[PDB]
């Protein structure tokens, strides 16, 4: 609502002094903050999942699917800790846009990895290769 | 004087002008004196005119866009193959234990991630980054 | 088995993050502080992970128990 999505093309913003090397960039706003804006709830779910799933830790084994949830968030934190300084470090340099995208791809890629084989691959392993135990 | 070389005039003497051949971004309209090309475009070859700066993006065939690529076609296939083996093994014991409407959302969560992937590589035509 | 996977990965981890950080910098006069900073700190920080996961735990059963 407050404000439409509109492209931007940046024909300035990389002037040299030769005329030849001289290009424009086509975006569109995206600007650093909006990226930090955009995943700042997400990220905070993340904190207070992994904070109770330190809580959590001890079950009568009654509760499975604790301790996978455990290592699915521990490693996810890590991977969005090292996430931050890859983007608040490459700001100014003369490739940004294309490291920040592809760092941003890779760390979504690698958390539903993470969460997505170790939630859910041993009970497809079961369910195929051993059908007399389900 | 040649085309791109700015005329300046000797007091006393009409005859015998200067050239000057102006700078780099610079063009020559008036022939006494050279303009400068606006933000958008840039001086021509013959340094009386203009020529429009070129615009580059992201390619499909870079190298920076072939590794998430396909990575994210391995991902989305994996999951695929695991949501239809749990829709077929719906009412196993495993599967009614695992939380099934909880693991749909996240099965979810983890396709939206693979596919805004292939939306963050693919292009700025306005509705993209709607 | 658990302890040297997570050496490996948080490992890995360190060591994906310190390529674009070293090879992409902003060609300025502090490049070489950077570059050093950060080549000195994942190395120290691959160190630290090995000794907390293999060795830590260890010790402090030994000492407290
Ligand atoms: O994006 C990540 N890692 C990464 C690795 C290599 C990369 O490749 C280049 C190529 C050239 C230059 Cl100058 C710079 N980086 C690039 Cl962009 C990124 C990453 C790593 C760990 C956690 C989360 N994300």
């Amino acid at each position: 609502v407050v404000d439409p999505p509109h492209i931007i093309i940046d024909y300035g913003e990389q002037r040299t002094l030769d005329p030849e090397k001289a290009r424009g960039v086509l975006k569109c706003d995206i600007s650093d903050l909006s990226l930090i804006c955009s995943l700042g709830y997400s990220i905070l779910l993340m904190v207070t999942c992994t904070v109770y799933a330190i809580k959590t830790r001890g079950v009568p084994e009654t509760f499975n699917e604790a301790k996978p949830i455990g290592f699915t968030m521990y490693t996810t934190c890590i991977i969005w800790l090292a996430f931050i300084p890859i983007f608040f470090g490459t700001a100014q340099s003369a490739e940004k846009m294309y490291i920040q995208t592809t760092t941003l791809t890779v760390s979504m890629s690698l958390s539903a990895s993470v969460s997505l084989g170790m939630l859910y691959m041993p009970k497809v392993y079961i369910i195929i290769f051993h059908p007399e135990q389900n | 004087c040649k085309p791109g070389e700015r005329k300046k005039t000797v007091k006393g003497v009409p005859c015998c002008w200067h050239c000057e051949r102006c700078e780099g971004y610079n063009y020559q309209v008036d022939e006494l004196s050279c303009e400068l090309c606006p933000l958008d475009q840039r001086p021509n070859m013959n340094r009386t005119g203009c020529q429009l700066i070129p615009i580059i993006k992201l390619e499909w065939h870079s190298p920076w866009a072939v590794v998430p690529v396909f990575v994210a076609i391995l991902g989305i296939i994996a999951t695929t193959f695991v949501i239809v083996t749990f829709v077929r093994y719906n009412d196993t014991p495993i599967v009614r234990a695992s939380g099934r409407e909880l693991s749909y959302v996240l099965l979810t969560g983890i396709f939206l991630c693979y596919s805004i992937t292939f939306l963050m590589i693919a292009a700025p035509d306005t509705i993209i980054c709607s």
